[PDB]
């Protein structure tokens, strides 16, 4: 399945098959939603942005975002992709984010901004800046 | 210093029974299919430090697993199959992502796994060392052990390295 594809790819890291997925799906060559969650054990309720965000794949992440994908998703935790690129400490994936319209006030399940959830310096004070701005 | 190990497998690979053998040196030849997830804790000795492990046995059947709240926490993962039942292996994949994802540590590339490849005493092996090694190499040198729950091989010394690992991991 395309889209059992796609998560299987972005949580991987495997930049070249999830682009040939993309560019296939550009031209409607298979259905293939790229804001898809996942159904298995494996990937239960997160998008492949989620995905290769907490797991850091930062190629993966720009061919997704370039394509489309919605920045703003969210997975049965409440955390948007920015939580998860925060909270491990991903600051060029937070970069990123930020370059497509993340939005930073969003508030996941247990009550935590993707600032609150970050032990990178760095990243929470540039979430601070943007944070105090997008409010 | 309280040390949070979760073992996970598919049903009859031996979870229960190196726990068992590790805890109380003890083995039963016959089955009993565990429920649900629940823990003993028990003392070890990591270098010259004693410490406190909580060792989470949890279903391999899918009749009797509920949620995976418990994964939180862990210091430790320690990945069970059965040497003469390849698809236990072919599971692992899978068993390791859902920790990751529901455990959700902060660093997921250098959270401390541990695979046993159990039942090392039994004919009729179909997963070869080169093959299980391969792969624990391939997630980031994952520590692999063959065990006998059963005949008490390398069960000590592996939960060693869980132990070692997760103080760690823990620290
Ligand atoms: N020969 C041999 N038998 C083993 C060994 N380990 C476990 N067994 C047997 O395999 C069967 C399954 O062992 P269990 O420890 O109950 O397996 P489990 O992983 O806890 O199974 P579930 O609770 O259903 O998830 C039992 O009959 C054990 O006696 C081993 O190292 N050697
Ligand atoms: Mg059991």
């Amino acid at each position: 399945s395309a889209e059992q594809q796609l998560l299987h790819h972005a949580r991987n890291g495997n930049a070249e098959e999830v682009r040939q997925l993309l560019e296939t799906m550009a031209r409607n060559e298979v259905i293939a939603d790229i804001n898809c969650k996942g159904r298995s054990k494996s990937n239960l309720g997160w998008t492949p942005l989620h995905l290769a965000c907490y797991f850091g794949h930062r190629q993966v992440v720009q061919d997704l975002l370039k394509a489309g994908a919605e920045v703003n998703v969210l997975n049965d935790m409440g955390d948007t992709p920015l939580h998860r690129a925060a909270f491990t400490g991903r600051k060029e994936l937070v970069m990123l984010l930020l370059e497509y319209n993340a939005d930073t006030t969003i508030v996941n399940g247990s009550g935590q901004t993707a600032k609150e959830v970050t032990h990178a310096e760095e990243i929470r004070s540039m979430l601070e800046a943007v944070e105090r701005t997008q409010q | 210093v309280l040390l949070k190990v979760i073992i996970l497998g598919d049903s009859g690979v031996g979870k229960t029974s190196l726990m068992n053998q590790y805890v109380n040196k003890k083995f039963s030849n016959q089955y009993k299919a565990t429920i649900g997830a629940d823990f003993l804790t028990k003392e070890v000795m990591v270098d010259d430090r004693l410490v406190t492990m909580q060792i989470w046995d949890t279903a391999g059947l899918e009749r009797f697993q509920s949620g995976v709240a418990f994964y939180r926490g862990a210091d430790c993962c320690v990945l069970v199959f059965d040497v003469t039942a390849p698809n236990t292996f072919k599971t692992l994949d899978s068993w390791r992502d859902e920790f990751l994802i529901q455990a959700s540590p902060r660093d997921p590339e250098n959270f401390p796994f541990v695979v046993l490849g159990n039942k090392i005493d039994l004919e009729n092996r179909q997963v070869a060392t080169k093959r299980a090694q391969a792969w624990c190499y391939s997630k980031n040198n994952i520590p692999y052990f063959e065990t006998s729950a059963k005949e008490a091989i390398n069960v000590e010394q592996a939960f060693q390295t869980i132990a070692r690992n997760a103080l760690k991991q823990e620290t």
